[PDB]
């Protein structure tokens, strides 16, 4: 049960090095991409489409 | 056989462990993946505001909403509800989103629009207008706050998408 | 390419205070425009209470909301209801794998809302009949009591027919943590690019049993192939029939579109049952048998053959569907629909239960239509179809041996029951007794069958080929 | 503001009513006629009423009050008696002197006359407190002494003035909160809507076994507190002797009997029997109802009260069980709830399921079982209540056919079905074996391990013999007992022991009243024990025949087991059933050879 | 057409109908298979009297 | 007494505005504020009176169901006459002793009642606070009443019976034969020993009217009974309100004159398809094979008001008799009557089909509060557990004789054989009496007993040893 115990440290160095490291690659996708996605969002919010549903 | 029926349950509270943060590592990776999502929604919301505060680039803007709002409120009467702002905007525009509605329909130019006289929230609304027909009983909320809110969900797809590339041969 | 690009479209979601009054769980708006057929609302309350429902009939400017967790306080002067796009819709990505999910697919763990990759529609889509192939692999559940006897094929429908007091939860928990294909045993562990993942949907499950599942999936590997789904009773029904929709629907974009072989289990399909009676009484529909809704053979139809192997895609589905009998008849609707979809059945015996044995599957009764596909050389092992067809053959006479006794005497019986009542007491006493966190992999349940089946010589194993006798007696 | 449009039943439809939300409750006629809605078309609010609706006439106005069916909960509500929607009789008898309840009084739920000691709790001026934050203690009585008063689970906001020690009536304000500015004053009681459930911080699994002392129950068929639990109903000690055990032993903090559908002869009996029955809880005789508040729903009672009776009931439940006291709540005749909400429904004329019931019976009785369990209190400091339900469905004919009975099944986690053949032959408690059930039995491993471990090995193995013993019966009545063998012989005759002397209570001598926990897992190790001594003995050359007569002194002591008295304690007790089971086991040895 | 037992029919009766129906088959099975032996050794003790 | 009111004239309208006719109802248009329940005079163009109730009002538009048939209503002629409040029975001390009409009438050539109040035929609820648990057992003479269902004073119990069997004979012997096992009255006298009978008489033969009548005049009971009377030729929906009219003068007398009321009832199944009838041309949405939905509601009413109320020295013995149409417990009239009664008197068609009399079988009666009537100081104190093993025996004794049907009769145990002699010498013995015969439980205890000591000793399991000891060897 003790040696059990032991790795409670190691499982969570382990969990904390794979969530930084996924976590290092969102940052940069989110920090690379953020500005041309708000640019997109901005352009579809504020041009609208005007058509009759009757059709 | 006692202890080894304890040395077992020693091994199962382990892989327990194991298990426990395996799943808040992925937890974490997802959370850090799913992040900025909500701040370049906000980062969007705040420059759609900032847009909408100058007159002269929210004119079309404003008016593309109010015809866009009529073209689906095909009704020759109609209220169109807006900010303590700008109202005078509405205004000095009437007769051409009359006749802009009733030639992109192909029918008769609007009758009547009047502006409601409650006008909309100036600290929840950041310009828009929300049509509402003849009798204020079919609404037609079509504002710069709305319109993000209602894509910032649609365009979840396309984000990752541009984030990143497949994983999957769909 | 991916032509994904039409999400940033933004289309004009509407809000209406034009509710012209309540009845019971629906509410009923009179201005709405251009009607079509199915949405999704996300109605507020006076009290700010947000709200979600969906609608269910559509006529000229006609539109009537069924809302989730009833409309309690909904009155017609200050509620106020969003219409959003279209019907629902499941955000679905590859590493949804290791999420619990609500009813309504909105994350319940600690992690936020899952990534999309794509909203996929939740209703699915009619196979093409020119474009369907035969379950041909096996999927080991690691109870012996499945593996050896009542093999379920890749691509299999078969249900596990169980009772109200029985323990159905606890062996759809070690399927799901023990499940996993023959394969790796069988290519020596060199075969990893075949993944094997699991959709786990709990319907009508109770809120200690809800915890349970959720408790054993995270304190073993099983989450990390598991996307996992709860509906608890108190939670609103719709949400129990959306929760195999969105489990299907979960399992098949997996399956046939990131080609894995993924494990579908839906608990307590009586509870999808009586939400489905509860949503047919709720509009002005007349009942059917015993009850429930006329139609629920085609629902039924539809939610199970959202299964199988397909043509081209590598994928496969292998649907377990658990059902409770209200009154351990097979006559009742529910059982009865299901025999007559799925392929075989599964049954878990009152009896059985009672005598202290788990876990306790009744083999007698139970078959797995597909079994032959399941079993081979290359698949499982040479001698699994002949020790299976010995293990019911010897189990049917120690019971009707076992049955005899009270009528006749034990010193009447045959040298043939008494191996019998021997085989019988050792099976169900250590064969089919298999422990919740044991997990026999299908060449053991295979030794052990042997090392049981080998009370008898090789003259009296009548239903087994010699030319298997001559290779796997003598060990 | 509102007229009456149309009244058929007890369903008025009130016109000019715009605005109203639904199930809010209405001042219906000059009378302030008390009544809830429960359809809204425009402004027809479609009202069902509480009373009696004969020889009326439209024109009677209907006020709006703009709250839900709410019950007052504070000090006061124990020890007294309440209709489906909380008027007290006691003070309708002291307000009227008449055999007849007036028509539509609006006597206030809660004493408002009684002033009770306030004790300030740790908050002060200035502290931020929530909802179900305990501000202040109230001492009651001497077996709810310090009730918890807490704040209600909707407020919120920052304490601007908070009373002193001392006495306060109903009608005084205890505590100022401030939330955005808006200061508003809290009394010694608040209402609560009957249909939401109180707010839980967190429902914990149940852990702990709620004993009821009957042995069959609390042995091979466990309910834990704050559990959920169907009890057969029926008539003989099946359903009286079930709820006066959990009144006086179950160890719980408060219990709320409600009863609907009950005959008005048995409602008597029952505010009576209460009253004067009394529990020790240290060297002290209390009675139940110091323990007890009853909501006493008749027959003669109008549907919507038989249907808002156990709302209330179960909402003083759970009121209490914010305090961390653990309640145990007995619906006696649920089954005529159902048939309140079937006749309800006939009444607006939707569809129903089934046979005449309507298809939400399942998800609301989904919904009150689930309003029990084990849970955490909302404010602070953290509390632990639970609230056990103790439901009694009754048969109509059928056993298990009717709806009520089939969704209970699936949503109830412990099941105690009747035994129809056992009544038949006045074997009492006459509860089905077979079909009965209870899911917590692994849940309640650890309380096992920690003081009886031997139990849940020696429930299998009873559940094991009384199986075995079901099927060789079964075979041998068109057969007989020439061809069984002497383990065949021992299995039914051990059962037929553990049936006539175990699971059989008469629960009105003063033994065996309440079966302790330790009494009953003695006398199952025993019983277990006298089937493997004679199990084992055959195994060698002992005749059976034999061994019963050699043996008939062991059989009578074990079967007499049951006769020890309970209070003597659990020591001495204990130590005759071990010089029982060494008798036992002595004996079969010199027996054997 | 054929017989009946002159019950007014209910569906407790259809429920008592159909478990006196398997106890009647499962007896039926039980007895059967009961003569058999009984047949058996009867022919014998049939065979042994005649030697 | 403040009756001083009643001297206050109100105009009554007179409606000649009949919108239509059909079936038991008359539907009247353009009516000035309707009242829900008030009862009309409507005159034939003949110009004979009927009255009748209010089914429903709908704005201007009034649904009457008029008592005494539509035969003869036309729209041109008819007026009808609106009396401002409902039905109120013309109520007093003297109507003991005289017959009336189903519709209250005398048909005696006696004059009309000199009311002292006027009382709706509906009652009041009686408060749960008020009521007294009817403790005392009156001795029916019926052995097979008194020793397995005895009958509290104070208890609703029906007399179960079908067409053909003697139902009005154990009727009559009951009301003949009524009375307290240990009177209030020493030697009958300083207290009411005689029970005041209240007989109502609905589609019911001639032939039984005139029975009860004969049967209540050579017992002397004519004296103090009222009985009303609605033949089989008098109109069929004036049998709506007799057994309300019975009902409220028994209150009264037992409520407010102090006196011990024995209501019987003789016929509820025509009540019950009169209330069918009505409902029918109501359109009303059904409940069971055509009975009104409400038939639970209106069933309550008219049973629960019986019993002993608190501060009254009076009370209601309610003892209903219906026929079972197919002599079927699962019958909606016997079932609802069971769910809200507290017992009942079964009359079977099997046992009188064998001779005996009364032909009351015991499994299915029950008494529901002979629990606490019976045993120390009341009765005697073997009553319970002599009843108790009487009833076990006569099950095994029913269940034996099925088994000899089914299986031979050396199959049977010797307890079974004992259950056959029991049950042939119980039936022959102790339920077969005399209709004049008045045996105290007492005598039918002790008649138990010698019944009961067929069996040995061990056997007597269901009662105390106690009892066993004290009473087995008495002889």
């Amino acid at each position: 049960e003790q040696k059990n115990a032991g790795g409670v440290g190691e499982l969570e160095k382990k969990a904390e090095a794979g969530v930084q490291g996924e976590l290092a690659e969102i940052k940069k996708i989110a920090e690379k991409k953020k500005d041309d996605v708000v640019k997109i969002l901005i352009e579809t919010v504020i041009k609208p489409s005007a058509e009759v549903h009757i059709n | 056989g006692n202890f080894k029926s304890k040395l077992k349950k020693a091994m199962l509270s382990q892989q327990i462990t194991k298990s426990t943060i395996a799943n808040k590592m992925r937890l974490k990776v997802l959370s850090a993946r799913e992040q900025s999502l909500d701040g370049i929604f906000e980062e969007t919301k705040e420059k759609l505001s900032g847009i909408a505060n100058n007159r002269d680039e929210y004119k079309p803007i404003l008016q593309s909403l109010i015809v866009e709002a009529l073209l689906k409120l095909l009704e020759p009467k109609a209220i169109v509800k807006a900010l303590e702002r700008d109202v005078d905007l509405i205004e000095s525009m009437k007769d051409d989103i009359m006749r802009e509605y009733g030639e992109k329909a192909q029918r008769a130019p609007l009758e009547e629009i009047v502006i409601s006289n409650d006008y909309l929230n100036k600290d929840l609304v950041s310009g828009g207008v929300v049509v509402s027909n003849a009798s204020d009983k079919i609404e037609i909320n079509n504002t710069l706050e709305e319109r993000l809110k209602l894509l910032s969900e649609e365009a979840l797809p396309a984000i990752r998408l541009e984030l990143y590339g497949p994983s999957k041969t769909r | 390419k991916k032509a994904v690009e039409q999400g940033f479209n933004v289309k004009p979601r509407l809000n209406y205070n034009t509710v012209s009054g309540v009845n019971g769980p629906l509410v009923i708006l009179e201005k709405v425009k251009f009607p079509r057929y199915n949405e999704i609302v996300n109605l507020t309350l006076p009290d700010g209470t947000v709200r979600q429902g969906q609608v269910l009939e559509i006529r000229g400017d006609r539109a009537i909301v069924q809302v989730f967790e009833g409309t309690s306080g909904i009155d017609v002067k200050k509620t106020t209801v969003e219409f959003t796009g279209e019907s629902l819709r499941i955000p679905v990505s590859e590493d949804m794998l290791g999420r619990i999910f609500d009813g309504s697919g909105r994350p319940i763990d600690n992690g936020p809302k899952v990534f999309a990759e794509d909203y996929l529609d939740i209703n699915g889509s009619p196979i093409n009949p020119y474009a369907r192939i035969y379950p041909e692999e096996m999927i080991s559940t690691g109870v012996s009591a499945i593996d050896t006897m009542n093999s379920i094929a890749r691509g299999q429908k078969i249900p596990i027919f169980s009772a109200s007091g029985l323990p159905h939860n606890e062996i759809a928990a070690q399927i799901c943590r023990q499940a996993g294909l023959v394969r790796p045993t069988k290519d020596v562990h060199d075969g990893h690019e075949e993944n094997f993942s699991i959709v786990f949907a709990a319907m009508g499950v109770n809120l200690e049993t809800a915890r349970f599942f959720k408790q054993d999936f995270e304190e073993n590997g099983s989450l990390e192939r598991t996307s996992l789904f709860l509906n608890l009773a108190n939670d609103p029904t719709i949400e129990r029939i959306i929760t195999p929709r969105l489990a299907l629907t979960t399992a098949e974009y997996l399956a046939y579109q990131t080609e894995r072989h993924v494990l579908t289990i839906l608990t307590d399909m009586s509870s999808y049952a009586d939400a489905l009676r509860e949503v047919s009484a709720a509009r002005e529909e007349v009942p059917g048998r015993r009850g429930y809704p006329g139609y629920m053979y085609t629902d039924l139809s539809t939610i199970y053959e959202r299964a199988g192997r397909v043509e081209g895609r590598n994928g496969s589905i292998t649907q377990i569907p658990i059902l409770t009998m209200p009154n351990d008849d097979i006559t009742h609707p529910i059982p009865d629909l299901t025999g007559y979809i799925t392929e075989g059945q599964i049954f878990v015996d009152r009896q059985l239960h009672n005598k202290g044995i788990y876990p306790p599957i009744n083999v007698l009764p139970s078959l797995s239509r597909l079994m032959k596909s399941a079993i081979g050389e290359g698949m499982t092992r040479k001698d699994h179809g002949d020790v299976s067809n010995q293990l019911y053959a010897k189990y049917a006479i120690g019971k009707d041996a076992a049955a005899m006794k009270a009528v006749v005497g034990e010193e009447a019986l045959s040298i043939e029951d008494k191996l019998s009542l021997e085989f019988l007491e050792k099976f169900e006493k250590t064969f089919i007794t298999q422990g919740a966190y044991e997990d026999r992999t299908v060449f053991e349940s295979l030794d052990q069958a042997w090392s049981l089946l080998r009370i008898y010589p090789k003259e009296m194993l009548n239903r087994i080929s010699p030319k298997i006798l001559d290779e796997f007696y003598d060990r | 503001y509102g007229a009456i449009y149309s009244v058929s039943g007890p369903v008025v439809i009130a016109e000019n009513m715009i605005g109203c939300a639904m199930y809010e409750l209405v001042k219906v006629g000059h009378d302030n006629l008390v009544g809830e809605v429960i359809r809204i078309d425009g402004d027809k609010a479609t009202i069902q009423v509480y009373e009696e609706t004969a020889g009326l006439t439209v024109g009677d106005p209907v006020l709006r009050t703009g709250k839900p069916l709410s019950v007052e909960l504070g000090p006061g509500l124990m020890e007294t008696i309440y209709d489906g929607i909380q008027r007290p009789l006691k003070a309708i008898k002291e307000e009227s002197q008449s055999i007849y309840i007036p028509r539509g009084i609006d006597t206030p739920a809660l004493d408002r006359t009684i002033k009770w000691q306030f004790t300030p709790g740790k908050f002060q001026v200035g502290d931020h407190i929530s909802g179900g934050d305990i501000y202040g203690s109230v001492f009651e009585n001497s077996l709810i002494s310090s009730h918890k008063i807490l704040l209600p689970p909707r407020s919120r906001g920052t304490i601007t003035w908070i009373a002193p020690a001392g006495e306060y009536t109903l009608d005084e304000k205890i505590l100022e909160v401030e939330f955005d500015g808006k200061k508003s004053d809290f009394t010694l009681y608040h209402t609560w809507p009957v249909r939401v459930p109180r707010p839980v911080t967190e429902k914990l699994s149940a852990d702990y076994p709620l004993l009821t002392g009957q042995r069959v129950l609390d042995a091979l068929f466990p309910c834990v507190q704050g559990g959920t639990t169907c009890i057969p109903g029926a008539f003989g000690c099946g359903k009286t002797v079930i709820s006066q055990s959990l009144s006086k032993y179950s160890n719980s903090d408060a219990i709320i009997y409600v009863g609907c559908g009950e005959r008005g002869n048995e409602m008597a009996e029952v505010l009576m029997e209460f009253p004067e029955l009394y529990t020790e809880m240290s060297g002290t005789k209390e009675p139940i109802m110091k323990r007890t508040t009853l909501v006493a729903n008749t027959s003669n009672m109008p549907v919507a009260a038989r249907e808002a009776s156990i709302y209330t009931g179960i909402t003083l439940a759970e009121y209490f069980r914010d305090q961390g006291k653990n309640v145990s709540m007995i619906a006696d005749s649920s089954s005529r709830w159902a048939e309140a909400l079937r006749e309800i429904s006939g009444r607006l004329g939707e569809m129903p399921a089934d046979q005449g019931f309507p298809a939400y019976l399942g998800a609301k009785l989904a919904s009150f079982y689930e309003r029990a369990g084990k849970a955490v209190a909302l404010g602070s400091p953290d509390r632990t209540g639970s609230v056990s339900i103790v439901a009694a469905v009754s048969p109509a004919g059928g056993d298990f056919s009717d709806p009520v009975t089939t969704a209970t099944l699936g949503i109830t986690q412990v099941f105690w079905g009747l035994d129809k053949k056992l009544a038949q032959r006045k074997h009492f408690p006459s509860i089905n074996t077979s079909v009965s059930y209870s899911k917590y039995t692994n849940v309640l491993n650890k309380f096992y391990d920690s003081n009886y471990p031997e139990f849940p090995v020696l429930r299998d193995r009873m559940k094991e013999i009384l199986s075995n013993a079901e099927e060789l019966e079964q075979v041998v009545q068109l057969v007989g007992k020439s061809a069984l063998s002497d383990s065949d012989k021992i299995t039914l005759d051990v059962a037929t022991l553990i049936k006539e002397d175990f699971l059989q209570q008469n629960g009105y001598s003063t033994y065996d009243a309440f079966c302790p926990i330790w009494k009953t897992f003695d006398m199952m190790r025993a019983f277990i024990s006298y089937h493997d001594e004679a199990q084992k003995a055959v195994a060698n050359g002992a005749n059976w025949s034999k061994l019963a007569d050699s043996t008939g002194d062991v059989k009578h002591a074990v079967s007499s087991s049951k006769f020890f008295e309970p209070s003597r304690g659990e020591k001495e007790v204990h130590g005759e059933f071990e010089k029982l089971l060494s008798t036992m086991q002595e004996r079969f040895a010199e027996s054997t050879d | 057409s054929g017989n009946r037992e002159q019950v007014f029919p209910t569906r407790m009766t259809l429920g008592l109908m159909k478990t006196k129906l398997k106890g009647a088959n499962q007896g039926y099975s039980l007895l059967k298979r009961k003569s058999e032996a009984l047949t058996k050794r009867f022919r014998d003790i049939t065979k042994r009297i005649d030697d």
